[PDB]
């Protein structure tokens, strides 16, 4: 299974622009990945902006970001850990735990976007 | 007068997919989506206020006739448009 | 030193390929490599014209530019690089405009200055070409340039004619005529 890479074509505030490739494009409200050199930075498929161009929030600080970089799908929405291994955890919105407890592990991602 | 009609005869059926099941009497492609529109090109023969199919199966409404293109709101979640 | 302005809206894509090429003469070959492109797209109109639209792709749209040069020898010098531009700006469709837009500068640069005789009628050819040396010859065109001329049938007119061109115009016609006839009878 090969994994979909596109570009950083536009940073304006905290929304990020991505040019992809051909029928490549992610549905929207899907988690999208990029690897910082301070750690990984997700964005989150918004609008089609057509032409293989698609318009994403930030989700962390997204100073520092050259052009061009390329950023990597996930496929789906962000999924986060369930059960009673989360229990008495503190996580953050990407579901990792920050609570400086290792990570949890657990059987079932969930997407975050359900009926 | 011969590779002309080799340029055309390519041309026709280069984008047959997109040229062919077509004319946009009837047939439209997702041109841009977004919060629940699909901006879409195409669709001349439609009507306004006609209830569209997309090829996921969740139906939208146009609204805007436009000579560019067709605004269509969806009564789905906009996941299923590509 | 540019030539007549095409002012702007997209006539920049124009005048830009004018301007560049120019600095290298080349613009009859460039102007005829226009001729061409714009001949083979409307002698393959299906898809030329039906061709233009912009929900197709960039790859495709590239493609396309492909085929034009896959006509044997259609493009030639900056005109294609033209298109790979055009074709990633994608503002192929305005391009039928592009290439009228470069003709007018063209025979701008050969002088013509196109004129116009409007009518209510066709006319016969003797006040054609009686009315064609007069303007002509006419401080107008300071000659070394040339000066074509068109007859069109106006209805909205009542007759007459008016002479047109340089955005210099005279009516001597019947329905202006009226008019004033009306407005000087307009009062007390």
């Amino acid at each position: 299974s090969t994994p979909i890479t596109g570009k950083v074509t536009a940073v304006i505030g905290a929304i990020v622009d991505v040019h992809f490739e051909q029928s490549e494009l992610p549905a929207i409200l899907n988690a999208l990945e990029i690897k910082t050199p301070q750690g990984k930075l997700v964005l989150e498929v918004a609008q089609h902006l057509g032409e293989n161009t698609v318009r994403t929030i930030a989700m962390d600080g997204t100073e520092g970001l050259v052009r061009g970089e390329k950023v990597l799908d996930t496929g789906g929405p962000i999924s986060v850990p369930v059960g009673r291994e989360t229990l008495g955890r503190i996580i953050n919105v990407i579901g990792e735990p920050i609570d400086e407890r290792g990570p949890i592990k657990s059987k079932l991602r969930k997407p975050i976007h359900a009926d | 007068k011969a590779q002309p009609t080799e340029v055309s005869s390519i041309l026709e059926e280069r984008i047959k997919g997109v040229s062919d099941e077509a004319n946009l009497n009837e047939t439209g492609r997702v041109l841009a989506v977004g919060d629940g529109i699909a901006r879409v090109f195409g669709l001349n023969n439609i009507q306004a206020e006609e209830l569209v199919e997309f090829s996921s199966g969740v139906k939208g409404m146009a609204l805007n006739l436009e000579p560019g293109q067709v605004g269509i709101v969806l009564f789905g979640s906009d996941r299923l448009v590509k | 030193p540019p030539p007549v302005r095409l002012f702007g809206v997209e006539g920049t894509y124009a005048t830009a390929l004018y301007q560049a090429a120019a600095k290298n003469s080349s613009i009859d070959a460039a102007f005829q490599s226009l001729q061409k492109v714009e001949s083979t797209v409307k002698k393959n109109p299906k898809l030329g014209h039906l061709l233009l639209n912009p929900a197709l792709s960039l790859k495709d749209r590239n493609s396309v530019i492909d085929a034009i040069v896959e006509t044997h020898k259609n493009l030639d010098g900056y005109v294609v690089n033209l298109l790979k531009v055009l074709s990633e700006n994608n503002r192929l469709g305005c391009f039928e405009k592009i290439a009228s837009d470069f003709g007018v500068l063209n025979d701008a640069h050969n002088g013509l200055l196109k004129g116009t005789v409007t009518s209510a009628e066709p006319l016969d050819p003797k006040s054609f070409k009686r009315i064609e040396k007069a303007l002509s010859a006419s401080k107008l065109v300071g000659q070394g340039k040339s000066l074509k001329l068109e007859n069109v049938v106006k209805p909205e007119i009542k007759g007459g004619l008016i002479v047109e061109l340089g955005d210099k115009t005279v009516d001597l016609s019947i329905s202006t005529k009226i008019q004033k006839l009306n407005k000087v009878l307009e009062d007390s």
